[PDB]
């Protein structure tokens, strides 16, 4: 019964809100019928909140956005691993993770909320991890440049090798940042929409080195007024 | 029904009495549909509007779901006891009789009506009146 009011809200509120397909301006875009849209942060967060009701009953949704000139870290693993056995990502591992993305990206441009989900498994190469970490705005050469040096990092590797993986590199594509991502929930073709494990958060200090919250708005990029997150 | 598809188009298709006291049906024949050679942008004699039937049961349906997504609109708004009865009804009466527009029986009533709302009275002795105009096969 609940979904209606997207249909409604895109034929009534949205239409005027008319994006060119190619055009780089979009920023929330649909392949179901390959409708590209550049929205202002009101009806942003509006659709938001309805894909969140959305998913608190079910269906399934093909939504995708692309990152512009400022936006959060969203990657994309391709982990291909040996046996389809789950190696469940242990509160250690996820840590592990987070402190090599972190050291990655000091030397770098500096002044932190952590959103971990994964496949449901059952599927021949294994599961896949896309960490989203949209609390700053680096969006430009740099992102290219952490994309490299992850590329040649070796503990993520090792930390892969931990759980059993059979594909210590090559699982991150070289174009990461480079390509449009998909919300949380936006299911693939044939394919189980992803679930979260696990969302913990930090703060980074310049000096010294769940379900209470509009999870679509605040892993959102582009949004920058977020409750839980902040546009650091 | 038959009101409203002479609103939507009640200049494409006339109706008047023949001779034999029956009544014909005229359709204004337009580029991009299927003809026959040479009447291109002229009336054509219509024994049975086949057209007519064909976008009373295609097109009605979109003012059709689109009162019935304003209906559903006007419910959600929350009010008085109008919406948990009164719109309550309106909408499984109109979703019961929604479904009328499929059938065969009622399409020929409708068109039946319509006959009357077509009507333009002096147009078949008026057709190929004037000396001037000579159709062709570009027009």
């Amino acid at each position: 019964a609940e979904v209606q009011a997207l249909e409604t809200l895109l034929t009534r509120e949205l239409s005027v809100f008319l994006t060119e397909p190619g055009s780089k301006k979009t920023n929330i875009i649909n392949r179901i019928t390959g409708k590209t849209y550049a929205l202002p942060s009101t009806e942003l967060l509006r659709l938001y909140e309805h894909l969140e009701q959305c998913r608190k009953q079910g269906a399934l949704m093909y939504f995708l956005e692309r990152q512009g000139t400022y936006s959060g870290l969203m990657l994309d693993y391709d982990l291909k691993l040996n046996t389809n056995a789950v190696p469940p990502l242990e509160p250690p591992a996820l840590s592990r993770l987070c402190h090599r993305i972190f050291v990655h990206i000091k030397n770098s441009s500096v002044l932190i909320h952590f959103f971990f989900t994964l496949k449901p498994e059952v599927v021949q190469g294994k599961y896949g991890f896309h960490v989203l970490i949209p609390g700053l705005k680096l969006a430009a050469s740099t992102k290219k440049s952490i994309i490299g040096s992850l590329q040649h990092d070796a503990t993520v590797q090792k930390i892969l090798h931990e759980q059993g993986v059979t594909n210590p590199e090559s699982c991150l594509d070289p174009h990461s940042a480079s390509v449009p991502s998909l919300l949380y929930g936006s299911s693939k073709l044939n394919h189980k929409p992803y679930q979260l494990k696990t969302g913990f958060e930090l703060v980074f200090d310049s000096s010294d080195p769940l379900e209470s919250y509009n999870l679509v708005s605040e892993l959102s990029l582009t949004n920058e007024q977020g409750s839980l997150v902040r546009p650091v | 029904i038959a009101k409203v598809i002479y609103a939507m188009m009640g200049n494409k298709f006339v109706v008047d009495v023949d001779s034999n006291g029956k009544y014909v049906w005229f359709e204004f024949v337009l580029p991009g549909q299927p003809m026959n050679q040479g009447e291109i942008w002229k009336w054509r004699k219509e024994v049975n509007p086949d057209e007519l039937h064909i976008y009373i049961s295609e097109n009605f349906s979109r003012v059709m779901d689109r009162i019935t997504e304003h209906i559903k609109y006007h419910l959600s708004q929350p009010h008085e006891s109008n919406i948990l009865n009164y719109y309550k009804k309106l909408l499984k009466a109109f979703e019961r009789s929604k479904s009328k527009i499929f059938n065969d029986s009622f399409k020929k009533g409708v068109i039946r009506q319509a006959e009357f709302l077509f009507r333009q009275r002096s147009f078949i002795q008026t057709l190929d009146t004037n000396p001037h105009l000579l159709g062709v096969g570009n027009g």
